[PDB]
């Protein structure tokens, strides 16, 4: 009757809030925007269509069975616009969600967007917020990012990939950008490394922040990973708009050309 | 082996090694129930595989693990085994091991503690010998504890005199002196190690037998008092004072005194009241004259050859013996049959003090079981490792025949099909004892190896015609796996067009000097021309196997191939020996002239 | 070479400690044809081994992890060593046969200054794209994105094959359970638990990530029977002129 109604009311705006309020405004107090704000500056006003907004994670172990463990999207916000009336698929980490960390669902949802892109020939734009693989979820996240890998690899000069660094990616979610035709980092808040300081500490005994060892200017001026650096969020999605104008949307198209004065 | 009989039910083996598989296997066959201690390096060995229940006990140290006498009682506790074998060496002749085994209800099998104590040190056995009418070393009995007194000794004993370590054993603590300076110097360094290892201080001054033979005799005696001295063995090859090289009947003794040294065993064991199996071992000189020299109260190391020439199986004697059983068999029922000779395969290089212990990984064992007459005795495998804890022996290796020249030869071709690779191993050494004139001759002392070998091992010295032989086999394997490398698959798009070569010549450097060699090959024989020489090799040249058999004119040779490279170099063992040999082709071999050497 | 010869010497190859570390070349040498080996870069980052060697008397590709140095750890030199040998030997239809034991990618700042990341995804891409017949080995361990790298099932992998002493996990057991349980901030049970349960190759087997758990003996007749039915093998990709490898 009206229960099935409320729980889907009640499920949409659960997902909206990702991961919870409070966990919004720490995000904000550090300077960066939400996955939906991201997706909603970087798109055409009302041309997001979202994919899979009410999947969750099927793991059971370490108590993430319980109800206060269950996040309707699970830490990724998946689907298809327009920039400027050309079609592209977009997918944006949650680091509200368990700190954007990579589970099953997470990679079945990637997959689902770079799949239908790879069918209709779109570009994808990624923007990565993740704190790398989920532990609960166990080897199943090793073969999310495995998935994931082979799609890159599958779609490395059939369609554009353009990869767009938000936040402090560490782990497995570092190898999806560097698969991708370009990369772009935001100065202060992004950073990029396999392993963290800690583990650098405990190993190489040396003394080095987050900025040092991954930060925008590191991976910008002498690493060479990244292609440029931007000043913030906003900053970076205006200027990530005008660099998809460039490109065209599949290999089987040829170079746009625009209107000249 | 008759299953009516009532033996034990449950048996402990704490040993490690061939013997223990040697045991264990003598328990099967008996339908004994056999549990195995290891340490943990040793979880997968033969023995503990081959036993039906394993215990650990301890780390990979044997002072820790097969010496760690309480973790060997709590394991016989928690096995509830009935019966214990030590095998030889670690606790076979320790008399608070037996104490501790006789405080609970399970037997030890083996010669009661008075008898080990009896025998557990050198000067009280001679003393006991000397009273058991046995003819014993010329020497001083007693202990001597200053310089002066060993030199006296030496004053009225011969200038000739041996200072040996009261107790201890493994050919340790005993060395030679020809002079009274000599005496003095050797005696206070001899007090030194003895203080150093042993600590137990006390020495033994004798005469020194030129020229002897070392001569056991095995005595198997019950709890009833019944004692037969079954028969002889020769162990005269030696290095550092361990054997090497066993041989079961004595070529150089006959039927009379034989017969004497086993009545004199004999008469010892009564004496001494030994209820087990033991070896009483004998200095014969030139003479034919023996003089008593130790009793070993445990199973020997070299005790299948006896076995071979006497139809018995000694761990099945010595278990019915702990049982209670009397013996089943009489001094007359004793009888040789043919011919027996062992050797030890160790892991050691002979070219280095006649070998010295390696360690390493083995990569590829193989046994030649499907020769005929051949007995493997060996507690490794494949994969197993030679660690620094443990004695660096691979395997015993018998053969028996007719006769001595017919074991001889199946000796030679054992260690011919004998696959090692992975560790460094002294085959080449066994080889050539047991090929040498003398040896085959059967003039052989104690110190056999150090005056054939004056300058140390340096292999096998080739001769002409076996020179060229290895020459012919060595071009040969080299055209062979040349041809081996054209034969492709069929491509249909571009055939391959075989390049039609009649001779192949070749230059062949050995040792310093270089050879000519002309090969022709007429499908499974090669015609080889080496320096005007002709021969002709077949074989079915399969070079995947690690065995290789060829005749050369007629004479079968097994050679191995260790190691080949693009460069021309191989390594071929032949004859037993390695020989690192370099074939390049005739045009090659003039372009080399000017390469500039490093 | 018979293609069914057992190689039991390979059952104990592996010690059971984790610190200790074994030859991988000596592996490598036991299961090809006639122990001939052909090995590429030998004495440059030799924490991996390339080479070229003989199955059934067919031209294989071997590529393989080396505990002796660095403890098999993948850095720069390595990662693109092996990528190259990979896209040559998939470019020339020559089977690849891996053999993991991988604990991580190396850390420290020369590593990351030096670009390990466009580094290490060359090895990834070069095994992702491969259409060759591709057999892989799991001897002791694969942790973190390296088992994806050393090519995994997922990576359109062939037949993947674990040996009793495998362990596939996100990470190490200590790392896991000290960010799992931080909360619960009790490690008493917790690395007595996780060691059991997930320190073990069952956690992939019950999920299909490797074929089969096989003895150690039979690896090589395990492979070539496999290089027998994947001889055939085709597959079909989009279109393009060409991809963009992270040179
Ligand atoms: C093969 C793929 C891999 O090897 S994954 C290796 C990832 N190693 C990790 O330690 C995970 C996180 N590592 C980190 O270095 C930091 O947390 C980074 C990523 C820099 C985040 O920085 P920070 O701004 O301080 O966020 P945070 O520490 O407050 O984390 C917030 C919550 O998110 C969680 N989180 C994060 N990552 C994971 C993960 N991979 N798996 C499970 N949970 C993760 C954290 O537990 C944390 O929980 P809480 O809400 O603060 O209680
Ligand atoms: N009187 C002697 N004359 C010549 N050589 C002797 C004499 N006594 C001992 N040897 C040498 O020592 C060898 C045997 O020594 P012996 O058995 O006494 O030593 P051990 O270390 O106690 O032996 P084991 O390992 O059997 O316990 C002989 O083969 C010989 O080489
Ligand atoms: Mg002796």
């Amino acid at each position: 009757a009206t229960s099935v109604n409320e729980r889907i009311e009640n499920k949409r705006r659960t997902a909206l809030l990702g991961g919870g309020q409070r966990r919004i405004d720490a995000q904000h107090k550090r300077g960066k925007l939400t996955a939906r704000e991201r997706i909603s500056l970087l798109l055409d006003p009302g041309s997001f269509v979202e994919s899979d907004m009410f999947v969750e994670h099927r793991c059971a172990d370490f108590g993430m069975a319980a109800d206060k463990n269950k996040f309707p999207g699970d830490s990724v916000v998946t689907g298809r616009g327009r920039i400027n009336g050309r079609l592209v698929y977009v997918f944006s980490q949650d680091f509200t969600v368990f700190g954007g960390s990579l589970s099953g669902a997470h990679a079945q949802k990637i997959c689902k967007i770079m799949d239908q892109a790879i069918t209709v020939g779109a570009p994808v734009i990624g923007l990565n917020d993740s704190g790398g693989a989920r532990i609960q979820e166990g080897v199943e996240s090793l073969a999310g990012y495995a998935d994931i890998f082979l799609r890159n690899v599958t779609a490395s000069g059939v369609i554009p990939q353009i990869s767009l660094i938000m936040g402090p990616c560490a782990g497995g979610a570092v190898y999806s950008p560097a698969l991708t035709d370009f990369t772009f980092m935001v100065k202060d808040t992004s950073y990029l490394f396999i392993t963290g300081p800690d583990v650098v500490k405990s190993v190489t005994n040396e003394d080095v922040t987050q900025e040092e060892l991954g930060g925008a200017k590191t991976h910008t001026t002498m690493s060479g990973v990244a292609h440029r650096a931007f000043e913030n969020d906003v900053d970076a999605l205006c200027n990530l708009r005008d660099f998809f104008n460039y490109l065209p949307l599949s290999s089987q198209d040829p170079a746009p050309v625009r209107e000249c004065h | 082996y008759d299953p009516n009989e009532k033996t034990f039910d449950k048996i402990l083996v704490a040993n490690r090694g061939e013997i223990a598989c040697r045991v264990i296997r003598t328990c099967k066959k008996m339908g004994i129930k056999t549990v195995a201690i290891h340490s943990d390096v040793d979880a997968s060995s033969v023995h503990v595989k081959m036993a039906d229940e394993a215990v650990c006990v301890g780390p990979a140290p044997t002072s820790k693990s097969y010496l760690n006498m309480d973790a060997i009682m709590e394991a016989i506790k928690k096995t509830r085994a009935q019966a214990v074998h030590p095998g030889y060496g670690f606790l076979s002749e320790n008399k608070e091991f037996a104490r501790c085994l006789a405080a609970e209800d399970v037997v030890f099998i083996g010669p009661d503690t008075h008898a080990i104590q009896a025998m557990g040190d050198k000067i009280e056995s001679k003393l006991l010998a000397k009273k058991a009418e046995v003819n014993t070393i010329p020497g001083f009995d007693g202990v001597v504890k200053d310089a002066e007194e060993a030199v006296r000794i030496a004053r009225e004993i011969g200038y000739p005199v041996m200072i040996k370590a009261s107790a201890g054993g493994g050919g340790k603590g005993m060395r030679i002196a020809w002079d009274d300076e000599e005496t003095r110097d050797g005696f206070r360094l001899s007090s030194q190690e003895a203080a150093s290892s042993f600590g137990d201080d006390r020495l033994l001054i004798e005469k020194f037998i030129d020229n002897p033979r070392h001569i056991e005799i095995q005595v198997l005696g019950d709890k009833h008092g019944n004692a037969l001295w079954l028969n002889e063995r020769e162990c005269s090859i030696q290095r550092r004072n361990q054997k090497v090289v066993e041989e079961a009947p004595s070529i150089f003794l006959d039927a009379e005194t034989r017969r004497a040294m086993g009545e004199q065993a004999v008469a010892l064991a009564r004496a001494v009241k030994y209820s087990s199996a033991g070896t009483v071992e004998f200095l014969v000189d030139s003479k034919k004259n023996f003089y008593f020299l130790e009793m070993n109260t445990r199973l020997q190391v070299e005790h299948p050859v006896t076995e071979c020439i006497t139809g018995l199986d000694l761990v099945q004697e010595m278990i019915r013996v702990a049982k209670g059983y009397p013996l089943r068999h009489k001094q007359a029922d004793i009888r040789i049959n043919g011919w027996a000779v062992e050797c030890r395969v160790y892991a050691e290089d002979p070219y280095k003090s006649f070998g010295l212990p390696s360690i390493g990984r083995l990569s590829q064992y193989q046994e030649p079981l499907h020769l005929p007459g051949v007995r493997v005795d060996s507690g490794i495998q494949p994969g197993s490792d030679i660690s620094i804890y443990y004695d660096p022996m691979i395997s015993k290796l018998i053969t028996y025949g007719s006769d001595r020249t017919e074991a001889l030869k199946r000796m030679a071709d054992a260690l011919d099909n004998y696959v090692i690779r992975g560790v460094t191993h002294n085959i080449a050494l066994l080889r050539e004892v047991i090929i040498n004139s003398r040896f085959v001759k059967g003039d052989i002392s104690t110190k056999f190896l150090s005056d054939v070998y004056p300058d140390g091992f340096k292999g096998h010295m080739l001769t002409k015609s076996e020179k060229n032989q290895l020459l012919a086999i060595a071009s040969s394997l080299f055209v062979a796996f040349q041809l081996r490398a054209q034969h492709f698959q069929e491509n249909s798009r571009m055939p391959v067009i075989k390049p039609d070569i009649a001779n192949w010549e070749l230059s062949v450097k050995l040792h310093d000097k270089v050879h000519t060699v002309v090969a022709s090959n007429n499908g499974s024989v090669f015609s080889v021309e080496v320096d005007g020489s002709k021969l002709n090799v077949t074989s079915t040249w399969n070079l995947a196997s690690p065995l290789l058999s060829v005749s050369v004119d007629g004479t079968q040779r097994t050679v191995q191939c260790l190691s080949r490279e693009a460069g021309g170099n191989m390594s071929i063992q032949f004859l037993g020996t390695v020989y690192k040999v370099n074939i390049l082709t005739r045009l090659a071999a003039e372009l080399n002239k000017f390469m500039l050497e490093k | 070479d018979p293609s069914d010869r057992l190689v039991p010497e390979l059952d104990t190859i592996v010690p059971l400690e984790s610190t200790k570390a074994y030859n991988m070349v000596d592996i490598i040498h036991s299961v090809v044809d006639e122990r001939e080996f052909f090995e590429i870069m030998p004495n440059y980052a030799k924490n991996i081994i390339v080479g070229f060697a003989r199955m059934n008397g067919r031209t294989v590709g071997i590529v393989g992890n080396q505990p002796k140095v660095a403890s098999g750890c993948l850095d720069i030199n390595s990662s693109v060593k092996g990528a190259r040998f990979v896209r040559f030997c998939d470019a020339f239809n020559i089977p690849l046969i891996t053999f993991v034991d991988v604990p991580g990618f190396l850390p420290g700042t020369a590593q990351e200054y030096g670009g390990i990341i466009r580094h290490g995804a060359k090895l990834l891409y070069a095994f992702a794209e491969a259409t060759v017949p591709k057999v892989t080995v799991i001897t002791r361990k694969a942790y973190g994105g390296a088992y994806d790298v050393m090519s995994s099932k997922h990576l359109c992998g062939d037949t993947n094959y674990a040996w009793p002493t495998a362990e596939i996990a996100v990470m190490g057991a200590k790392g896991a359970v000290e960010i799992i349980f931080k909360g619960h901030e009790n490690v008493e049970a917790a690395q007595a638990e996780y060691i059991e349960k997930f320190a073990n190759p069952f956690p992939a087997a019950v999920r299909g990530f490797v074929d089969d758990i096989i003895q150690p003996s039979s690896t090589r007749a395990r492979i070539c029977c496999d290089l027998d039915v994947l001889a055939s093998k085709k597959v079909q990709r989009p279109w393009r002129k060409h991809a963009n490898i992270p040179l």
